[PDB]
């Protein structure tokens, strides 16, 4: 039972909360009452890429990248609705939170990838016939991934889409159809995936724990270039209370 | 896209004898995530300009 | 048939195909090899395979 | 393929009136009684089919409802744009004076 | 320092100032085409 | 005519290196006693 | 030009009557201004909340309207958001919050009066510039 | 990092060693005129 | 070619340093 | 000898080619390391997150700079002033987004330079001259403290440290006009007097003595042979040389005390140079140029614009623009 | 990058023809009757 | 209206454009000009024209 100066620049304020060993029970859902998620956190531990490779046959792989903006990737403070489904299955309906973090991983040779980690509008559904959730739950959803940069963000040259330049103003007399991907800038809105898998229940205090796989597009600055895959693995933390 | 088809010239010769990484996380052989220790082929740069 | 054994059977890459001053790497000529297009069976209106 | 969907929006009835899908609740000021308590909530509850749906609010007092509908020819709604509702910009959308 | 005995002046006369530039010039006259290619 | 463009350096310091090194030679030549 | 009763003539209520200030009143509620108010709302905009300025035509569409000499003197008693309803003494300046706003302590209903006045002369001295920020510097 | 650390605090002490000791070594005394 | 240009003349620039002060003309008082 | 002894000999020895000495001890490795990593920091670092804001701006070389655009740009707002060596990071590549090289090379770079001027102090000593030198150099060093070291604690971040590179260098001088006014600071005023001034009096100075040289050689050769190093006798005419600036001006404006006058040459600089040090390490703690913006006002209460007012004007461009995607919030407070 | 395709032989020769200037003048002055 | 006056009412031939480093030809900034595209009149959704 740690204060902010036992944690200041240890690392451990990036870091989900965890259960004991012991943690193996089962937390009972009563059909008859209403249900939240007070708080969700997600703890990366592995950011993968799928790399591109120069021929369309041959799976490309997902493969290993280092972090280089440090501690600063944990999404939490998530809370929101547990429904109790028609069938038994629980659906959570993400309300708030902090539910997004960019982050710079680095490709083998040097490449960037930003990406904006993030979990927002998430709404993720368990089996059917959850009558207590146990370490057999999973949750599956989908979220949104709206653009890493929003859309006040000028390029190095002034350019923007909600403000700005609209040409490149360096080159006055420059033909304008061959900078039109780099002069017009969009704004992303993707879909991402997530699976929950429960390691860890404690039936007395309804938190539960275990390890998450979610799957997104990364940056693509405004419309500048195409994004890419990213494969997120870590663990997640929860505590489920009566509404 | 191998170094031969790229008119690397030195490269071939740090490989041959067993300098296939590169600091940046790179290897000869396609790997990612390797870690070369000093004797990269940026490693052996260094060492032959000192 | 692996992309890399298919390539190493193409007169691009024989040593033996150069000019004094034509400079560079290989892929200054040709070009950077991307993918194999696969394997050409030429046949004529018989059908009967031609090489 | 390549539009501007900010500029786009310009030549719409979002040019021209506040666009209670879209426009930053800072825009509720032009008018008498509408901010901020009347802005938040028309913020907090878009989207809107038709800018009278802005009069079903949940707990909108009788005399809100009547400064509402004072207002409706000051309103549109278009299609919620992502790059103007996302970020919480319309909260604040980086403009000060 | 001791002065080096080894030291000797080197000498290069009019002559062969314009043998060489000849040579120079001629070898650069032939080659510059096959390197501007 | 699409030549190499580094055919222009390569040519400069073709002739002016040598041409120079002579040069170097014979003024120092000339100036002994 | 000159700072002459005219420019000095300003409404006391939304009927219309009109109140003449005099020049020490104008040279007062700049002094006042300055010592109370400027802090936040140096050159008719605020600091601490950019959407609502001072100029004559916000202060116009205000509930109650805020842009008469009562209107503004209220204002310095009860202060409320911009749609009058709710009340905000306990996060901004006024009489009702003197104890927790010191500078408001002593003011006299003649001092609120000539604050008053400055805020509805400025803009009519200063056009645009009064409420307009950095742009119109 | 542990042992570049280590190494640099090694580096690091044994020169501001060197300093210190140095200046106290009969520092006054090093000069071309009075030595006491 | 730019980088390797203005490598080399920097380069150029640290050996004159070394020649022009262990291969100066020695101060000689006469 | 003892061996400590032979090595503190060594250390402190007249006669090494370079003077060593007990400053020479931290000097050499702190400026050996600062430079060699400013050099492959140069030509090779990846762009570094400068603002804290995930924006990386290209520095070196070999990502696509030239002499004038390139720079190690300073650490990550998000550091702000915490120590940031390279054991401290994940990675090198970390260490390199965040701009890593810019805090080792400007520690061991204000170290070595302190350690610079206390050298100058000591071989004067060892030399038995007289100890002042080091204090004219306090000038340039105290300018140096001031944009790596003061502006940076002052606002809170070594990502407002003046980098190290031509064009970030004006984009320091440019946001410093913007953020403080310098130039309607009077301690920036008395450094620009200080280098105006210091240029003046130094080719005053050169072309005082050199129109005063004694006839010593022919019309073929340098003059400057007339002069051999280590001669007894002064190679001018002093009197000569007042005599011309005496009269230029009047009498009591020259100096015939050679000594005043070498004085004089000092102090004028290097008294303006510390009023610049101090401007900057002032302006650090937000204590800015004088500000009479609308300062003049009419009969009627109308702002009557001064060249201040042209001023503010361009300073508002310098301010609303730079770091264009790093303020969310009204005022920049840092 | 884009750069100007004259921009190395200027460099070059900016740099070599006074660099040879000097050289040849300093290296006759060496061997002059000393 | 002769293209030739049209021409000179451009301000790329304005001799005040240019850059110290920026080389050669006007024809290498702007490009080889072609053709007058005629004389552009702007006007709003009221008709009134506009400049
Ligand atoms: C500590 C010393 C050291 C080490 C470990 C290396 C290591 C390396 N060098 Mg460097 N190098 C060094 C010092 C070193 N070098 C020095 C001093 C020079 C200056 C001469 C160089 C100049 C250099 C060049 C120019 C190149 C390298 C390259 C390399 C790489 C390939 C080596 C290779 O193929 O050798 C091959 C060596 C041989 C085949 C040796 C032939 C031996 C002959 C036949 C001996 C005959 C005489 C002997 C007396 C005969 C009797 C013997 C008796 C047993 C019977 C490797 C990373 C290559 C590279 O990748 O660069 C980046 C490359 O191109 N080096
Ligand atoms: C054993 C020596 C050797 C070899 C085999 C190579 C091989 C290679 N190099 Mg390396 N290289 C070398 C030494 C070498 N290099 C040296 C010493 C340097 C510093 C100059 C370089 C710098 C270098 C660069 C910067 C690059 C290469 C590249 C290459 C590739 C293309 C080569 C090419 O186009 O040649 C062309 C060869 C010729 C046109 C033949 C020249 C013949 C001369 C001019 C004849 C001179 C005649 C003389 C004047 C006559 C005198 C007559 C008199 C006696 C009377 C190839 C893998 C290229 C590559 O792809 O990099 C990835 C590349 O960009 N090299
Ligand atoms: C006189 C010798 C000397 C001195 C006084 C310093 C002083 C410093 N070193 Mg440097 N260093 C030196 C020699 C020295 N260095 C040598 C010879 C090397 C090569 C091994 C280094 C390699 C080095 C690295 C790689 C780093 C330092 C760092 C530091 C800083 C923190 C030191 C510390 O934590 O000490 C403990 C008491 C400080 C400016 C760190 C730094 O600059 O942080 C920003 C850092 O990352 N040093
Ligand atoms: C009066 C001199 C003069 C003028 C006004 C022009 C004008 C022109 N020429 Mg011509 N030219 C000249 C002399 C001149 N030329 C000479 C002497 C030559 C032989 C070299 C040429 C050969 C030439 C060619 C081959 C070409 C031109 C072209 C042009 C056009 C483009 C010029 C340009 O881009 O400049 C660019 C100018 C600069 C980048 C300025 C150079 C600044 C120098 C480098 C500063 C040096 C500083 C110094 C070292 C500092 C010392 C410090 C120390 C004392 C301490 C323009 C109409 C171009 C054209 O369009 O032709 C159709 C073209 O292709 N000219
Ligand atoms: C048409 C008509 C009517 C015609 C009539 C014309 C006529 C005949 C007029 C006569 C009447 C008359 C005289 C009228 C005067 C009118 C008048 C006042 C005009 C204005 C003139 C005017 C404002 C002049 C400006 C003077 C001025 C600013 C002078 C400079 C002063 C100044 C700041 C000097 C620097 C201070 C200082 C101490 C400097 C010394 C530092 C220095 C140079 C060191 C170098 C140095 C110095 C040495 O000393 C020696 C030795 C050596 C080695 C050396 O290194
Ligand atoms: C001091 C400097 C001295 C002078 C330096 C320059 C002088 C000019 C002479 C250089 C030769 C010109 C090279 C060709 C022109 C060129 O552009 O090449 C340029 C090539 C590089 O080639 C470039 O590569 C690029 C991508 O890297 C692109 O593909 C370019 O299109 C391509 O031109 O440079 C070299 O290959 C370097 C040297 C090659 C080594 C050759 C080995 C052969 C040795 C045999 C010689 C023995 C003869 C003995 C006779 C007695
Ligand atoms: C032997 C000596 C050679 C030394 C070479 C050094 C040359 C200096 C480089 C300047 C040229 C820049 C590079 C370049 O591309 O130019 C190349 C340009 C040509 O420009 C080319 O034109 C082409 C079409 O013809 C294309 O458009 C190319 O893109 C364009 O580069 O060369 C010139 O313009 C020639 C000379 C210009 C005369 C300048 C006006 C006078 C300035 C006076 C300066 C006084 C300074 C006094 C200081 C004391
Ligand atoms: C409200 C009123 C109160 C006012 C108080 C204000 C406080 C300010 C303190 C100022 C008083 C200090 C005077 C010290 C004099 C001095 O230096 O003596 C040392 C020598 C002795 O003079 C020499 O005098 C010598 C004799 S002796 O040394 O004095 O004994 C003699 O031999 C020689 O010929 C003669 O030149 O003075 C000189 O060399 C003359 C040089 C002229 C002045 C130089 C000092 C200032 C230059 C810096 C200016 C920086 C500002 C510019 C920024 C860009
Ligand atoms: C900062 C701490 C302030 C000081 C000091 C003063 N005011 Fe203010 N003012 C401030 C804010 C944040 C707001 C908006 C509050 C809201 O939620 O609506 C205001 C508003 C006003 C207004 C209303 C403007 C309008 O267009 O309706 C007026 C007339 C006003 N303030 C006057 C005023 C005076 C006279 C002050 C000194 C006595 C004063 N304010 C101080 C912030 C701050
Ligand atoms: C960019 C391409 C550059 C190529 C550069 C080539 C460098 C050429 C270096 C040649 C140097 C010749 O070196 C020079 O030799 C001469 C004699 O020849 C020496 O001269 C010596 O002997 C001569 C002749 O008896 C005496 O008069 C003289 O007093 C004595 O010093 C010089 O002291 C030496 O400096
Ligand atoms: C003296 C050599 C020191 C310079 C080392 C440069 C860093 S190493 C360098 O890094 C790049 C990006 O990470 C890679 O693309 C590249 O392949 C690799 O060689
Ligand atoms: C002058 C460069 C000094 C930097 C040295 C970095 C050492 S790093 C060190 O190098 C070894 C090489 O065999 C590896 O085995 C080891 O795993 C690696 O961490
Ligand atoms: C009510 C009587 S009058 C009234 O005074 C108010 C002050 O409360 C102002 O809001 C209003 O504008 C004014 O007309
Ligand atoms: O980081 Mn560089 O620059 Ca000193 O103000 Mn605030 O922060 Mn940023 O803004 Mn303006
Ligand atoms: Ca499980
Ligand atoms: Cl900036
Ligand atoms: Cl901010």
């Amino acid at each position: 039972t740690l204060t902010y100066d036992d944690i200041v620049g240890t690392g451990l304020a990036n870091k989900c909360p965890t259960l004991d060993d012991t943690a193996r029970g089962a937390y009972p859902i009563d059909s008859s009452q209403t249900y939240r998620i007070a708080r969700l956190c997600l703890q990366p531990t592995t950011f993968l890429v799928k790399e591109e490779p120069k021929n369309k046959r041959q799976e490309a792989e997902f493969v290993p990248t280092k972090l280089v903006t440090r501690e600063t990737t944990s999404l939490d403070q998530i809370q929101g609705e547990l429904k109790v489904n028609s069938d038994g299955s629980l659906t959570f309906v993400e309300e708030d939170g902090i539910d997004f973090q960019p982050v710079t991983v680095q490709m083998a040779g040097g490449e960037r990838i930003p990406l904006l980690f993030t979990v927002k509008n998430l709404v993720a559904s368990t089996q059917p016939n959850v009558t207590s959730i146990t370490t057999s739950t999973d949750f599956k959803g989908e979220f949104n991934v709206p653009s890493y940069r929003t859309a006040n963000f000028l390029d190095p040259k002034g350019r923007g889409l909600a403000s700005g330049y609209d040409s490149a103003i360096a080159l006055p007399q420059a033909k304008e159809e061959e900078l039109a991907r780099a002069n017009v800038k969009r704004f992303s809105l993707t879909k991402g995936q997530i699976s929950l898998n429960v390691a860890k229940v404690d039936g007395r205090t309804g938190e539960i724990a275990g390890t998450f796989e979610s799957e997104q597009l990364s940056d693509d600055d405004m419309g500048a270039h195409e994004p890419h895959e990213v494969k997120i693995q870590g663990v997640f933390y929860a505590s489920i209370e009566p509404a | 896209n191998p170094m031969w088809r790229q008119g690397m010239f030195v490269l071939p010769f740090m490989a041959r004898l067993g300098v296939t990484g590169s600091w940046s996380g790179w290897s000869i052989t396609g790997e990612t995530g390797i870690d070369p220790g000093f004797w990269s082929f940026e490693g052996v740069a260094l060492a032959h300009i000192v | 048939i692996p992309e890399k054994l298919a390539f190493y059977d193409y007169i691009g890459n024989n040593p033996a195909k150069g000019g004094l001053f034509r400079t560079g790497p290989m892929n200054k000529g040709d070009g950077i090899a991307q993918a194999w297009k696969g394997h050409a069976v030429f046949r004529n209106k018989e059908g009967e395979e031609l090489f | 393929e390549l539009v501007n969907v900010v500029d786009e929006k310009l030549g719409t009835a979002y040019g021209e009136k506040i666009d209670l899908n879209n426009t930053n609740i800072a825009a509720f000021i032009q008018y008498r009684g509408l901010y901020p308590t009347l802005a938040k909530l028309i913020v907090k509850n878009a989207p809107y089919e038709s800018v009278e749906d802005v009069l079903n609010i949940p707990g909108l007092t009788e005399r809100q409802k009547q400064i509402l509908r004072e207002n409706l020819e000051h309103f549109t709604v278009t299609e919620v744009e992502t790059a103007l509702v996302e970020g919480g910009d319309r909260y604040n959308n980086g403009l000060y004076k | 320092m001791e002065p080096n005995p080894n030291r000797q002046p080197v000498e290069l006369n009019r002559t062969s100032l314009y043998l060489g530039l000849l040579l120079i010039l001629v070898l650069a006259l032939l080659f510059s085409s096959y390197f501007f290619n | 005519m699409e030549v190499n463009q580094l055919g222009l350096i390569a040519t400069a310091l073709f002739v002016l290196v040598p041409s120079v090194f002579l040069i170097i030679l014979y003024v120092q030549t000339e100036s002994q006693q | 030009a000159e700072l002459t009763p005219e420019v000095l003539t300003v409404p006391l209520n939304s009927e219309g009557k009109t109140i003449t200030l005099t020049e020490k009143q104008y040279l007062e509620g700049k002094r006042l201004f300055q010592y109370a108010c400027a802090s936040c709302h140096v050159g008719g905009i605020t600091k601490t909340n950019p959407s609502l300025d001072l100029r004559t035509e916000t202060l116009a569409l205000a509930t109650p309207p805020r842009d008469n000499i009562e209107g503004l003197v209220d204002y310095m008693k009860n202060p409320t958001t911009y749609d009058g309803e709710q009340e905000i003494a306990e996060v901004h300046p006024s009489l009702r919050s003197a104890d927790i706003f010191p500078k408001m302590r002593n003011l006299t209903e003649k001092d609120l009066v000539a604050i008053a006045g400055h805020i509805l002369v400025e803009p009519k001295i200063l056009g645009d510039k009064w409420g307009g920020g950095k742009v119109y510097y | 990092m542990e042992t570049l650390k280590i190494t640099v605090y090694i580096v690091v002490t044994f020169f501001v060693l060197l300093f210190v000791f140095g200046f106290l070594s009969g520092d006054p005394a090093r000069n071309p005129k009075r030595k006491d | 070619m730019e980088t390797i240009t203005y490598v080399f003349i920097f380069a150029c620039i640290i050996a004159l340093f070394f020649f022009a002060i262990f291969f100066r003309e020695p101060p000689r008082i006469t | 000898a003892n061996l400590w002894e032979r090595f503190c000999n060594w250390v402190t020895s007249t006669d090494n080619r370079l003077y060593v000495g007990w400053f020479g001890v931290i000097m050499i490795p702190t400026l050996l390391a600062a430079t060699i990593c400013f050099v492959i920091a140069f030509i090779a670092a990846p762009p570094v997150d400068i603002d804290g804001i995930r924006e990386p701006v290209s520095g070196s070389l070999l990502y696509g700079n030239n002499i004038i655009t390139g720079a190690v740009v300073p650490s990550s707002n998000a550091i702000g002033l915490h120590f940031y060596p390279i054991w401290e990071a994940a990675s090198l590549d970390e260490w390199l987004y965040n701009g890593g090289p810019y805090q080792l090379i400007i520690f061991h770079f204000l170290l070595g330079a302190s350690c610079y001027m206390g050298r100058q102090w000591e071989l004067s000593y060892r030399l038995g001259m007289r100890p002042w030198i080091c204090v004219a150099y306090s000038a340039p060093l105290a300018s140096a403290f001031a944009v790596f070291l003061i502006y940076p604690i002052g606002q809170g971040s070594f990502s407002d440290g003046m980098p190290l590179g031509i064009s970030g260098t004006f984009n320091f001088m440019i946001v410093f006009q913007a953020e403080h006014n310098i130039l309607m600071h009077p301690f920036h005023q008395l450094g620009v007097a200080g280098v105006f001034g210091g240029a003046l009096f130094c080719a005053m100075h050169g072309s005082l003595v050199t129109s005063s040289l004694i006839r010593e050689t022919t019309e073929t050769e340098s003059a400057n042979y007339g002069y051999k190093f280590g001669q007894e006798e002064e190679t001018y005419n002093i009197v000569a040389a007042h005599g011309y600036f005496g009269r230029l001006i009047f009498q009591y404006a020259s100096f015939n005390n050679s000594r005043s006058l070498h004085f004089f040459l000092a102090a004028w600089p290097v008294v303006g140079v510390w009023f610049a040090a101090l401007g900057i390490s002032t302006m650090a703690f937000n204590l800015n140029g004088f500000n009479f913006n609308h300062s003049v006002i009419d009969a009627k209460g109308n702002v009557i614009n001064t060249w201040a007012d042209i001023i503010n004007r361009a300073n508002l461009g310098m301010e609303v623009m730079h770091e264009r995607n790093a303020h969310n919030f009204p005022l920049d407070l840092a």
